[PDB]
């Protein structure tokens, strides 16, 4: 039951379920963003 | 705007304070002569207070007049006794150093010959002067904490004229007394031996130079922050820590992490000053009597910068273009 | 020609000297002594005079260096020497940055 | 001597790897001397941290007080400690600002916040109290500058909370300290003191921007007349400078 | 951590923008907006120091040179691996320096205490200001401006010194190493006698103000007080840091030939006989 | 996995400001590194390409 | 004070007044300056002292 | 999808002065960083287009 | 093992802190590291291999 | 029975298994990542 | 042996730190002292067998 | 024999720290002369040896 | 002799630690001699009798 922030289980696991919301939708647009890169000068 | 402990507003004048005293018996040799000035009352205290004369004081005083008018005495009959002459180059005269010819032997009196003796004067007048700091302090049951700051200040001192001088085998490596000549000295000194920026204790005095007047501004600002607190009662601080303490402190812990006590601010302060001129006079005395060329030394040793850019000027403009014509 | 033909054809003329006087400007005398009661090092410097570029480095840096051949190099050519007696000393290196400022 | 002792570590070069050995421990020494006071660390709850840095607390120094008031080692449980104090906690966790939990300024939090010193005047050399009233000291007057006496008193909202009516000196030192204000019966009852540094004395008026008009009332008063605690002098000054986060929403709210 | 006394003073309030949303502290240090900034601007110039640094080919701290461009480039932004770099780092270092003491403020703000700590830090700022934008726009090219490197900028002084053929003449120079080496003398003595004071000899009480205050009255004759000290002490080297940006905004923008050759206003005096 | 644990150590608000000042960082000095570079500077390549 | 400070306000501008007066009547700025200078401190501490 | 809840932990108000001088500095930045090149340098290229 | 002892010592907060700031700059240094070296410089390659 | 952060002992376990557990995926990146870079220019 | 009586005299978690700091400083120092040597620099190496 | 008595003078926690930072900076520093020697430098025999 | 009232004048704590430093500083000081001879080095040495 520890809890250094006085969140619950359930409270901060509702909370992380959006973290990787916008954690995914950051590098789902970084992703295209760097693909459009490397089509238009490829580091590789 | 609120106010700033820069100035006193007002000024209160009472009985003169004459001082403390004990068995040592301070009041024998104090003068018992007071004067106010209230015009550095506005930053200080207004009190112009005796002043203890003993015999190390005594002694300190009349032999740096002695020095002092020797060096007088000669600059004035440099210039042919011509007061107006004196006056115009009285930051370019001086007492000029022994020839390098003479090495460590007694020179002619007009070829520095007087300088030894005025030096010697000096020397006396210096070491009595620290005496007296060491006996006021023994004789005022107080930690001697002066005479050793002093005692570090007076190693770069003896080290610039008696010392290196001894250690490099000639009487012509000390300063000269002048305005101008010592910093001509100071010029010449970084230029025969190298770059004394490439001196490893000259950028270390540098370091604690830079922290002696960094730390005195942050220590004189911090305290004059917390005045409102009494922070300029520092002493009762140690004994007995107030607010003032604390939130001297907790500025210092939340800007830069940590901090130090009402006391142990002053052992920084102090170890700061005191190493400006112990790694100075170190890295005067390996100058010279060691390494000759600074320079090639940071180049042997690795730390001198290397330049890949040309070095004329006509690699970066011309001589009509820097005219505009 | 490697001076006065260093970057253009420039050349000396007698004009460049003289500048319409009789005495060239800019002339220096062996002004040696100048101050009275010293002698050696002390007696060539220590006072702001007409060769010391308003300093009180040596005046004789030009006598010396420009007229007698003396030598103007003062830096230790190697990391660590050994400094044996006659060597130049920071005096020298007055001298050498008093004919320097002249420069 | 100009041989190196092996490879380029010359006496120069020894000379400097000497001071680091010396620097590196007066380091060592200079924090461990700086730890005298406020350690151990804590946290926010009160407990002692889990962390409490590199260096270790030094060994205990001993100060022999004067005037008879006995020992002082400053490594040990601190007298200055305050007990509930009237503040809660924003967040669970560490690191975030207390809320007070009702008047800072009287209940002594933040800006606010005293120091439980000794409840005894601060003593000069000769042993009798330092700051004293003009009234009490022998043979001072004011020798340059405004003098403040019986000028009117203006807070930081340009209320008129009264009149000086006598400022006390340190005769040891011989520095203006506190001014005592005669309240108003309209905003006060008695004498308040204010210290000098946080006062700006005009030509017709000495005006204290930290505090308000309606916040005098409440300035903490000395057992005495004729002395001030340690004490009270740690409350009174807090109190004046609490007042320049609490004196108005505004002051505390971001400027921008 | 905290304190044994630090807790009653962490209060929300005293910031000066942002408010709450930052009002916080990561370990002993406060964050702030500009506790923000800094970390932003510190480090991004600290990285782009070693960016430049691993271009440059060296790592080594001694030997990392991180130069403004070349005069030709005016005041107009270079190529980042021609002084263009330097530039940026200028831009985050005064950002960083500036919201240092701005960070200050908020601190002392939350403290009730005096702000002459931001203030004192801002002739620092100043001090630096005028080496690195001030004197390069008076100058008309940031390449005016010293490297950033440990001793690469002391290459730079050493020939912004010697482009006046004896900087040591500087008047200001003068003035403001005067201040230097009486701020370390004030320092050494103050420091001096709180220690002496608090550490008398082993098995004798301590002493109070007056015992200091009667030490430099029986030592020199005068004592400027517990007060005096820090109020002289401040200014003293505040004109230190004054004195300093003086005399290099002078050399060059306002003083282009020898520094002894200024001194030629003294030498020939009407007054003085031939 | 169960890492939404981080937030039972962390508190939200002050790691978002913690990742906000990183994320930036990043963004802008990596922008920075490749306009260093002769290669990846988009700004020169626009006046090379358009001659 | 009010006096000391109008007494030295008056010092550093008979200053000013010395220094552009040397320089109409040849001299340098900074050597009028000096006397300029010399004249604020003398002047303004003459003044500063005598009358108060 | 469901960010609504970033202000639940940020302040609104604070969010928005903060974010307002992040974009105008941005802006700031970026149109003097188009300002520095030959390319991209609006001001520069009409005097050049213009004869 | 019984590894996980190292919470009963260190603080979980402060140690995930330490290791976020040192594994970035681990992370920062390597990769800077390499592109001092003319072979792992993966720029500098671009440029060589557009040619 | 000894802990100088306030952890019981089951409370720390089950902290450092999701340590342990995030350790292992930072290190199956950093793996993958170096063997990617490996077939690139291997330094081997 | 008897070696477990240290942590009677060492405080666990001001060690952990002191030797955590002093084994990657150990560990940087001789990687870079490798990477100083001609023959053990592996960049250089992988750069001269690539060739 | 009898040196047990030391530990009576000595603080066992102040000579073990000074102990192992004055033993680990002995073996540095002999661990650096022998580098720095042309025949004890085994960075550079095994360079010697390879080629 | 009876030296052992040296004890009674020197703390022993103030002596073994200053003792200490001197040896090694001492110690130290005579082996970085050796080390400038081109006697006495015996890293050297050992390579010329290689
Ligand atoms: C070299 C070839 C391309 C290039 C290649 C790439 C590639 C490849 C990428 C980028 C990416 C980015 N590039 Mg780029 N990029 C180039 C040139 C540019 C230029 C320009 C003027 O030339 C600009 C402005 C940018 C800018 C950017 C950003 C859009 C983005 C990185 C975000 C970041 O660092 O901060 C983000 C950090 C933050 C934390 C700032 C947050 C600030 C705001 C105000 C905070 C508000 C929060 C508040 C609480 C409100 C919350 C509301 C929420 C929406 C719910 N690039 C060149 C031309 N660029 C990277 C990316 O990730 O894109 C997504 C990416 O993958
Ligand atoms: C071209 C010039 C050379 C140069 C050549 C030197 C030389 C030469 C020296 C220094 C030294 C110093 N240099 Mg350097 N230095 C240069 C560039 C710099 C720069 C810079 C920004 O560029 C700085 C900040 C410094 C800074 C410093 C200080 C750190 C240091 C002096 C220590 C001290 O406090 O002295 C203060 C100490 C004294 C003044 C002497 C003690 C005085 C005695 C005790 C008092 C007696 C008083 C006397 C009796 C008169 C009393 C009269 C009263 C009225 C009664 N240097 C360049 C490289 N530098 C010194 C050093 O090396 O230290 C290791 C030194 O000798
Ligand atoms: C040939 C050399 C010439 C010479 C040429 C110069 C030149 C050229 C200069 C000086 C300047 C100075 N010289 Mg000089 N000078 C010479 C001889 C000397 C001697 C001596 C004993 O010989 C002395 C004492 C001095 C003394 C000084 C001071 C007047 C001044 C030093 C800089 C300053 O004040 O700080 C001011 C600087 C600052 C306050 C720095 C600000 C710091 C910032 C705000 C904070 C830094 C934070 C940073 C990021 C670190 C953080 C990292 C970690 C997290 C902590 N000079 C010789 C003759 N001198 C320098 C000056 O005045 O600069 C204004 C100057 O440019
Ligand atoms: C040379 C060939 C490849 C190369 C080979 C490699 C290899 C091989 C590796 C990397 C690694 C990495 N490379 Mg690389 N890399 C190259 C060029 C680049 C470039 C570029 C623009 O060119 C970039 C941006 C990167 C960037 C990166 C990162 C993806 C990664 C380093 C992580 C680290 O150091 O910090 C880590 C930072 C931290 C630990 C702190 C992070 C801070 C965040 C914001 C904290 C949030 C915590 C918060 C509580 C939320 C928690 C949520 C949790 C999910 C619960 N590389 C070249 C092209 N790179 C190294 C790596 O680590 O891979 C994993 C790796 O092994
Ligand atoms: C009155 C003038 C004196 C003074 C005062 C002063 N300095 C101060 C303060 C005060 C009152 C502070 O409160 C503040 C402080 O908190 O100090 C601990 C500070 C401070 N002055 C400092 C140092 C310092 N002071 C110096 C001098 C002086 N400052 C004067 C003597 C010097 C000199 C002479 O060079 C230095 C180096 C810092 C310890 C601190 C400022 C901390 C700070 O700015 O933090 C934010 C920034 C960072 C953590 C890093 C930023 C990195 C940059 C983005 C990139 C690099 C830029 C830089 C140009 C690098 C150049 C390197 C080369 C030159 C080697
Ligand atoms: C932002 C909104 C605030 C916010 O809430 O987001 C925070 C995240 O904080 C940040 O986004 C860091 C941005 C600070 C950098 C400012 C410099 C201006 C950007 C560069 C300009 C520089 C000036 C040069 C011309 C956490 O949440
Ligand atoms: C580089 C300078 C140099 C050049 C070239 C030069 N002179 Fe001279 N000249 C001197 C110097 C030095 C003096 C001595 C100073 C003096 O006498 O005033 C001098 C003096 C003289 C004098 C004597 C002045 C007197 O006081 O009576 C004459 C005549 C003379 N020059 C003629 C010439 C002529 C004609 C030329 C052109 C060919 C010429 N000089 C070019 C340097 C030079
Ligand atoms: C036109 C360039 C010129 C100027 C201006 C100049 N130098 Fe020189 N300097 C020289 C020449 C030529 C020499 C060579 C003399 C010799 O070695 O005989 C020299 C030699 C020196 C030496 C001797 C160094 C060594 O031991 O070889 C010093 C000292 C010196 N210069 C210092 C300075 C200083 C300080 C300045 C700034 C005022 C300066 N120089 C400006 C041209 C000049
Ligand atoms: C020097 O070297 C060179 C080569 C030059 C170099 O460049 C080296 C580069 C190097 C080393 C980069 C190393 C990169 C690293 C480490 C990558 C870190 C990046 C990471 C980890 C990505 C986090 C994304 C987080 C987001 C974007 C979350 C979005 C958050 C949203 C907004 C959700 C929150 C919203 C809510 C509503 C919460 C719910 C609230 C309640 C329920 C109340
Ligand atoms: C100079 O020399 C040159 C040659 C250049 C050089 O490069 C030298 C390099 C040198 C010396 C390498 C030095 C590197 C070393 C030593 C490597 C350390 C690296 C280590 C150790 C890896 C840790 C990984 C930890 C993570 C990444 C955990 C992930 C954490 C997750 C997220 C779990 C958290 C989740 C939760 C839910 C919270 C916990 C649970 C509860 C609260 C229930
Ligand atoms: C300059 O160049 C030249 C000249 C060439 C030069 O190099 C000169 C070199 C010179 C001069 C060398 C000077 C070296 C000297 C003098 C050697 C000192 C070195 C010594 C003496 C070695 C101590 C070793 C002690 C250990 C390793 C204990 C380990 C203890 C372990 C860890 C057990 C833990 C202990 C406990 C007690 C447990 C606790 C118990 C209870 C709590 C019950
Ligand atoms: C109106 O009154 C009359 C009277 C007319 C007058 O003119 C007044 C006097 C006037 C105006 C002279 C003004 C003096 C001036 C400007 C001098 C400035 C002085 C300066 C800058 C000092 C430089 C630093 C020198 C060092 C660093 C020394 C250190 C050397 C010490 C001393 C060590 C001892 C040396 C020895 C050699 C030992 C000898 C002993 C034996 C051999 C036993």
């Amino acid at each position: 039951d520890l809890s250094f922030t006085g969140l619950t289980d359930e409270q901060a696991q509702e909370l992380h379920s959006v973290y990787m919301s916008g954690l995914w939708l950051f590098s789902a647009v970084a992703v295209v963003a760097h693909l459009a890169t490397f089509i238009w000068r490829p580091w590789f | 705007p609120e106010y700033q402990n820069i100035f006193t507003q007002v000024q209160v004048q009472g009985p003169a304070e004459l001082g403390v005293d004990n068995e040592n018996n301070l009041t024998e040799e104090r003068t018992t002569g007071t004067g106010f000035s209230q015009l550095i009352g506005w930053i200080g205290n207004a009190q112009l207070g005796p002043i203890y004369l003993g015999w190390f004081g005594i002694i300190s005083l009349v032999t740096g007049t002695l020095w002092f008018n020797i060096v007088g005495f000669n600059m004035l009959s440099q210039v042919g006794y011509s007061i107006p002459e004196f006056i115009r180059q009285l930051f370019w005269l001086a007492l000029e150093p022994p020839s390098p010819e003479y090495g460590l032997r007694m020179p002619p009196l007009d070829d520095g010959g007087w300088f030894i003796i005025a030096s010697f004067f000096l020397l006396v007048s210096v070491i009595s002067w620290w005496l007296r700091s060491y006996q006021l302090a023994e004789m005022h049951k107080m930690g001697k904490h002066v005479a050793w700051a002093f005692a570090a200040a007076i190693w770069l001192f003896l080290v610039l004229g008696l010392f290196r001088p001894i250690l490099m085998g000639s009487w012509s490596e000390a300063v000269p007394y002048g305005i101008f000549p010592h910093l001509d000295w100071t010029t010449a000194f970084s230029i025969r031996y190298g770059n004394l920026y490439y001196n490893p204790f000259h950028a270390l005095s540098i370091v604690f130079l830079y922290g002696s007047v960094l730390l005195f501004a942050m220590h004189g600002a911090t305290i004059l922050a917390v005045t409102r607190f009494g922070g300029d009662r520092e002493l009762e601080q140690i004994y007995d820590r107030g607010t003032a303490s604390e939130r001297a402190g907790l500025f210092w812990r939340w800007t830069m992490g940590f901090n130090a006590t009402m006391e142990g601010i002053h052992r920084w302060a102090w170890w700061f000053a005191v190493l400006t001129p112990i790694t100075g006079g170190i890295g005067i005395l390996l100058t010279g009597t060691v390494v000759d060329n600074w320079f090639l030394w940071a180049v042997e040793h690795n730390f001198a910068p290397d330049y890949t850019q040309d070095y004329g000027y006509e690699a970066y403009t011309t001589y009509d273009g820097f005219l505009g014509r | 020609a490697g001076h006065v033909y260093a970057n253009a054809e420039v050349g000396v003329t007698c004009f460049t000297c003289h500048r319409g006087q009789a005495v060239p400007s800019e002339v220096w005398y062996r002004i040696d002594p100048v101050t009275e009661n010293t002698s050696g090092w002390a007696s060539v410097q220590n006072r702001a005079t007409s060769l010391s570029q308003f300093t009180s480095l040596p005046s004789d840096a030009l006598y010396q260096y420009l007229l007698n051949y003396e030598q103007i190099a003062v830096h230790d050519l190697e990391s660590r020497v050994e400094t044996l007696p006659g060597d130049p000393t920071w005096q020298n290196t007055e001298r050498t940055y008093s004919l320097m400022n002249y420069f | 001597m100009e041989e190196t002792f092996f490879g380029n570590f010359d006496l120069a070069s020894l000379s400097l790897w000497l001071f680091y050995g010396f620097f590196a421990l007066l380091i060592y020494y200079l924090q461990t001397e700086n730890m005298r006071e406020g350690y151990p660390l804590e946290d926010d709850d009160g407990n002692t941290a889990a962390n409490q840095g590199p260096f270790p607390l030094p060994k205990e120094k001993t100060f022999k007080l004067q005037h008879g008031r006995g020992e002082l080692t400053l490594p040990g449980e601190d007298v200055q400690r305050r007990d509930n104090l009237a503040l809660r906690k924003t967040a669970h966790g560490n690191g975030f600002p207390m809320e007070p939990t009702g008047d800072p300024m009287l209940d002594g939090v933040g800006p606010a916040s005293w120091s439980k010193r000794r409840d005894v005047p601060e003593l000069d050399a000769h042993g009798h109290p330092k700051i004293v009233p003009m009234s009490a000291a022998e043979g001072f007057g004011v020798s340059a500058g405004t003098d403040p006496r019986g000028l009117p008193v203006m807070a930081g909202d340009g209320e008129i909370v009264g009149l000086v009516s006598d400022m006390w000196i340190d005769e040891a030192e011989q520095l203006v300290r506190y001014l005592e204000i005669e309240l108003d019966p309209e905003w006060g009852d008695g004498k308040r003191l204010v210290q000098r540094e946080m006062v700006r004395i005009k030509s017709d008026r000495v005006k204290v921007r930290s505090i308000y008009g309606k916040h005098f009332k409440n300035v903490p008063k000395t057992k005495s007349p004729n002395q001030v605690t340690l004490l009270e002098e740690d409350k009174i000054m807090a109190y004046y400078a609490g007042g320049t986060l609490y004196a108005d929403e505004s002051r505390l709210e971001p400027q921008l | 951590a905290l304190l044994s006394f630090e807790r009653k003073y962490r209060v929300r309030g005293g910031t000066l923008i942002g408010g709450d949303l930052f009002d916080f502290w990561v370990g002993p240090f406060y964050v702030g907006f500009f506790g923000v900034t800094t970390a932003f601007f510190a480090l991004l110039g600290t990285i782009l120091i070693f960016w430049g640094a691993s271009q440059q080919g060296t790592f080594n701290p001694w030997l990392i040179n991180i130069a403004p461009p070349d005069l030709s480039y005016g005041l107009g932004m270079a190529p980042l691996m021609e002084g263009g770099l330097w530039q940026i780092i200028t831009i985050c270092a005064i950002g960083a320096f500036v919201s240092w003491a701005l960070r200050e403020v908020e601190i002392c703000r939350k403290l009730g205490m005096g702000y002459h700590v931001p203030f004192a830090f801002s002739v620092a700022i100043f001090a630096y200001v005028t080496l690195v934008v001030f004197r390069p726009l008076l100058m008309g090219a940031w390449g005016h401006g010293f490297p950033y490197g440990i001793w690469s900028h002391l290459d730079w002084v050493s020939n912004t010194g010697y482009a006046y053929l004896h900087f040591h003449y500087n008047p200001a120079h003068m003035i403001a190493v005067t201040f230097f080496f009486t701020t370390t003398l004030a320092l050494a003595l103050h420091g001096a006698l709180v220690l002496s004071a608090a550490n008398p000899p082993k098995g004798e009480e301590v002493k109070g103000p007056d015992n200091e205050d009667t030490f430099f009255r029986d030592f020199i004759g005068y004592s400027i007080g517990t007060l005096g000290i820090h109020r002289v002490g401040l200014l003293l080297a505040l004109n230190a840091g004054f004195w300093s940006a003086v005399c290099i905004i002078i050399s060059g923008p306002v003083w282009t030939k020898g520094w002894p050759e200024w001194w030629n206003w003294w030498l020939e005096m009407p007054i003085w006989p031939s | 996995s169960k890492f939404y644990k981080i937030w039972l150590i962390f508190d939200p608000r002050r790691v978002f400001v913690a990742q906000g000042v990183f994320l930036f960082l990043l963004a802008a000095m990596i922008h920075l590194v490749l306009l260093s570079t002769e290669h990846f500077n988009w700004f020169e390549l626009a006046a090379a390409n358009a001659a | 004070m009010t006096c000391t400070i109008t007494c030295w306000g008056i010092g550093v501008l008979l200053g000013i007044m010395t220094t552009v007066g040397l320089m109409v009547v040849g001299w340098s700025f900074l050597q009028g300056a000096f006397m300029g200078v010399l004249a604020w401190l003398i002047v303004g501490g003459v003044l500063a002292v005598a009358v108060c």
